[PDB]
């Protein structure tokens, strides 16, 4: 119970301002998220796949 | 539709007369004087947003075959996880895409995950 | 309603009157074009869209229509000139540019404009048929010059299109104009014109190239002959079987005829101690012989050219023959499968064709293959047979069939066991095609046996999961094994149903199944658009491009076979889906495959008990405008059959709790329905309960478990005893004959022993305490695995 919108975000930004390439460690961290998302999706889903992608 | 449009208000014949295709504003930006137009149309993802608009895939699978060849090395992981995942969603769709290509983009991208 | 030539006239004149300008009246001449073209007054229509034309010259559907008009006058220039206008407006139009290909090659083929119309057409539809016919015409015009390219063309649409019949028949051809005899038979050899054997005249083709090959090189003793003459007795074969399926009698007969022919030329070339691969063949056509001479004596009998009664022996005694013919004795040869598993695949097929026909022909008759051994297997039976084949066309010494010994046929009734394992060999030769599955499963179901569907779909789609966790979904990727079991049931029963009701006039000869090349559709087309396009997907066979489309197909159907919202199913057609699952997951000794069917059965029972309620209301069930599966009215559950079903339903969740190893709610749910069946599961629960007990040095708590469950398992089969005693009827509702209850009452007698026979305590008076709560049959909601490890599961199968 209660609350996520401010302190996580400054945590995250916070840690990836510590690494040496924070655009490639960006990248990176999408990669189990496009497919996590590809397996969660049915085969009749594809729509809400991209609309899930384009979120990430 | 309309049969009774008055002939005393002419539009250009150019504009009323225009046999527009996809290919052709294609064409027309590759054919610009403008520098940066120029630039970007070289850049890899206006390549894959042409070819989807165009519906070509097979000259979208002629594009990622020189890609690879041009060295696989040069090409950025985002770019090549965007590739992989354009191709699962082709093959949901039961799009043909050419499979030696397809290959070639899974091997490739399978290789990064490994490094 | 056609408008009148007068009122389409009055219009017109009126949108005449009414327009303020020269202009305006032409604006609407397309509109007076289209109302006249409707009238099939093409010259007013002319008239109309010319005067339009005459305004807006720019517009391409004016031209478009103007084209179309000269096209049905002839005049083919004019209309090739108001179409080129069209698509000089508007190059969308790509169809446009076919039609006036197609217009100028049928003008004149010596048009120069031809080459750049095909041509340009080529560009647009690559790999078309049509333009392929327009090249192929073009060519066909060039002499020599012509003919290379044509070659070249026809090896570029064979590369495209390898199984297309009419391209792979325009090579042959080519090659016999050439003189060049041997590059036809090699093309016909290929082992990917397999394929093409569904084709009559490919058939045919094949057959005239290798008897004119055999014809040439008469007096060399060549092995590339006996192979040549090897494929013509397959490809002969072939003929009959699409001449018997696709033509009437008397082409079917003279198919039979240069078959008998080409038999008797081969006979004196195998002497009977030859193993040679054509002996093996020759033997193995002797077999197919006979089995499409009966069916052409079946077929006879359909067309009414001769009673049922008089064919039915005859036909019999022809498949005996077939069905007799030894298998091909495999050696496996390490290093080239692709020839001789084909023979032994057809023998199957003979088998297994032979042998259920011979079932259906005898209509359970015991001494029937007897009697027609003694009646028909001598020479004057043979000359009986020639005559109604041929009738005075071959005499018994140019016949095959009059030269051959049926002398030795043996009194042999085909055995359930083997037939199964030849109906497992049929289904390599046709691939999973929907009319012989039906048909096997309608034979399996005539003689009340359950077809073994799981077998079958296990070897059609050995990459396909047994069952799915999400029956909800639709996804094509998501089909399993049950789906196709519960859908091949279903069409079998909807066929079975759809041939009684069809037979109520029939001739009591008449046999309750035809044989596959006489037997009428026995599917629905929608049925079959399914079934192709699921084995199509599944084996990666469709045509590129087409994959989208069979997506939607299977996706729309696979809702129906799930039973989900508004699925429109008969009531019946679940019941048997229930009952033909419960009986197969019962049968099977693996707890996994058990559980899958236990659980797919109750998912049924649980969607038709709000349509037993319906029922029971006397409110009437839903039925589609096109159904995947027909309602039969003949077959509608009527309000006293509705607790049975009920109770029915019941045993089955109280099976499934007892599968998942919830033996406590099992029992008291079968306890709850009061029934034999129910009796005679619950006596199962406690004889299984006192044998896990039952080890060779027990405590005093444990001697007295073990005979308080021998005395329970005693209790519920004397009352199956007492209940059957009462109504023998019960022996058909029973799981197990009434013997086997009454051996185990006897074995469970001899394990408590004589010294506890004056001593019932009565069974049913103190479990009268826990009223009503709704016993809510839950499927566990997928719950994130938390492993607690303290409970092995205490069910092994013994």
């Amino acid at each position: 119970l209660d609350s996520p919108s401010f302190t996580e975000d400054i945590t995250l930004s916070a840690v990836m301002l510590q690494e040496e390439d924070p655009g490639e460690a960006a990248t990176m961290s999408m990669y189990p998220d496009f497919l996590k998302s590809f397996l969660e999706h049915p085969s009749s889903a594809v729509f809400e796949l991209i609309e899930q992608y384009e979120a990430t | 539709s309309i049969i009774s449009f008055n002939e005393a208000n002419e539009l250009p014949r150019e504009y009323l007369e225009a046999n527009w295709t996809l290919d052709s504003v294609f064409e027309e930006l590759q054919a610009t004087d403008k520098k940066r137009v120029l630039e970007e149309n070289r850049e890899h993802y206006h390549i894959i947003q042409k070819f989807v608009i165009l519906a070509d895939v097979d000259g979208l699978m002629d594009e990622f075959s020189e890609w690879l060849s041009n060295g696989k090395n040069l090409l950025l992981g985002h770019l090549l996880r965007f590739m992989t995942h354009l191709l699962l969603f082709f093959r949901t769709l039961g799009l043909q895409a050419k499979e030696e290509v397809s290959v070639e983009v899974l091997k490739t991208y399978i290789q990064r995950l490994i490094n | 309603m056609r408008r009148s030539k007068a009122e389409i006239q009055r219009y017109v004149e009126n949108a005449q009157n009414s327009a303020s300008s020269p202009r305006e009246k032409s604006m609407k001449g397309f509109l007076f074009a289209r109302l006249y073209y409707e009238a099939k007054e093409y010259e007013l229509a002319k008239r109309s869209v010319s005067s339009y034309i005459s305004v807006q010259e720019r517009d391409p559907k004016a031209h478009r229509f103007l084209g179309q008009l000269f096209e049905i006058e002839g005049n083919v220039e004019k209309a090739v000139g108001c179409y080129k206008r069209s698509l000089e407006l508007n190059p969308t139009q790509k169809d446009l540019t076919l039609r006036i290909a197609e217009l100028i090659c049928t003008l004149n083929i010596k048009d120069g404009r031809a080459e750049y119309w095909v041509e340009r057409a080529s560009k647009l539809f690559p790999g078309s048929p049509e333009i392929y016919r327009l090249k192929e015409q073009l060519l066909s015009s060039q002499g020599e010059a012509g003919w290379n390219q044509l070659f070249d063309l026809i090896q570029a649409e064979l590369f495209a299109r390898p199984n297309d019949v009419y391209v792979n028949l325009k090579l042959v051809d080519l090659f016999l104009s050439n003189q060049r005899l041997e590059e036809a038979v090699l093309h016909c050899l290929k082992p990917e014109r397999r394929a093409l054997r569904t084709d009559i005249e490919w058939c045919s083709c094949v057959v005239r190239v290798f008897k004119e090959y055999l014809a040439s090189k008469q007096g060399q003793k060549n092995t590339n002959m006996r192979m040549i003459t090897k494929e013509l007795l397959l490809a002969q074969c072939d003929v009959v079987f699409l001449t018997l399926s696709k033509k009437d009698v008397q082409k079917s007969k003279e198919a039979l005829e240069r078959f008998d022919q080409a038999l008797l030329s081969v006979k004196q070339s195998v002497s009977g101690t030859d193993a040679s691969d054509l002996s093996v063949t020759f033997y193995e056509m002797r077999g197919h012989y006979y089995m499409h001479a009966g069916t052409l004596l079946l077929k006879m009998a359909q067309s009414c050219e001769v009673q049922w009664k008089a064919l039915i022996e005859p036909a019999a005694l022809c498949y005996l023959l077939a069905y007799q013919v030894p298998k091909p004795k495999s050696k496996p040869v390490k290093g080239d499968d692709n020839g001789q598993g084909f023979l032994e695949e057809l023998a199957f097929d003979r088998q297994s064709k032979s042998g259920h026909l011979l079932l259906t022909l005898s209509h359970g008759k015991q001494n029937f293959i007897s009697e027609i051994i003694e009646t028909f297997a001598n020479q004057c039976g043979q000359s009986i047979l020639l005559k109604f084949l041929f009738e005075d066309n071959l005499s018994m010494q140019d016949s095959f069939m009059g030269s051959d010994d049926i002398s030795y046929v043996e009194n042999r009734v085909p055995d359930l066991s083997e037939l199964s394992q030849h109906d497992n060999g049929s289904l390599r030769i046709h691939n999973g095609d929907l009319q012989h599955l039906t048909w096997l499963g309608l034979q399996w179901h005539f003689l009340s046996t359950l077809p073994p569907l799981r077998k079958w779909l296990k070897q059609i789609f050995p990459r396909v999961p047994q069952e799915t966790s999400r029956l909800e979904s639709n996804i094509p990727e998501s089909i399993c094994l049950l789906d196709l079991e519960v859908f091949l049931l279903a069409v079998v029963q909807t066929s079975y149903l759809q041939l009684q009701d069809n037979n109520t006039t029939a001739d009591p000869n008449r046999p309750r199944c035809l044989p596959l090349p006489i037997c009428k559709q026995l599917f629905t087309d929608r049925q079959r658009s399914w079934w192709d396009a699921v084995y199509s997907l599944i084996t990666k066979k469709a045509l590129p491009g087409t994959s989208a489309k069979l997506r939607s197909v299977i996706q729309h159907d696979l809702t129906t076979l799930r039973a989900q919202e508004k699925h429109g199913l008969q009531p019946a057609v679940l019941v048997n889906w229930a009952r033909g699952l419960h009986k197969t997951g019962y049968s099977l000794n693996s707890f996994y495959d058990q559980k899958e069917y236990m659980g797919r059965c109750v998912h049924y029972w649980k969607k038709l008990l709000p349509l037993l309620d319906l029922v029971k209301q006397k409110k009437s069930i839903p039925e589609p405008v096109d159904p995947l599966f027909k309602h039969f009215h003949n077959k509608d559950i009527k309000v006293s059959e509705v607790k049975d079903l009920e109770d029915e339903a019941c045993i089955a969740f109280a099976t499934l709790d007892l599968v998942d190893g919830k033996t406590e709610d099992a029992i008291i749910a079968f306890e709850s329905v009061k029934n034999v069946v129910a009796y005679w599961n619950l006596a199962l629960i406690y004889q299984r309960k006192a044998e896990e007990i039952e080890n060779d040095c027990l405590p005093a708590e444990e001697q007295e478990e073990f005979q308080e469950c021998l005395l329970k398992c005693k209790g519920f089969l004397k009352m199956i005893c007492d209940e059957y005693s009462a109504y023998p009827s019960i022996a058909t509702s029973l799981p197990v004959p009434v013997e086997t209850v009454f051996e185990m009452l006897d074995s469970v007698k001899q394990s408590l022993g004589e010294a506890m026979d004056d001593h019932s305590p009565a069974f049913m008076e103190n479990h009268s305490v826990l009223t009503t709560s709704a016993i809510k049959h839950s499927t566990p909601s997928p719950t994130k695995l938390t492993i607690s490890p303290s409970k092995s599961a205490r069910f092994s199968p013994k």
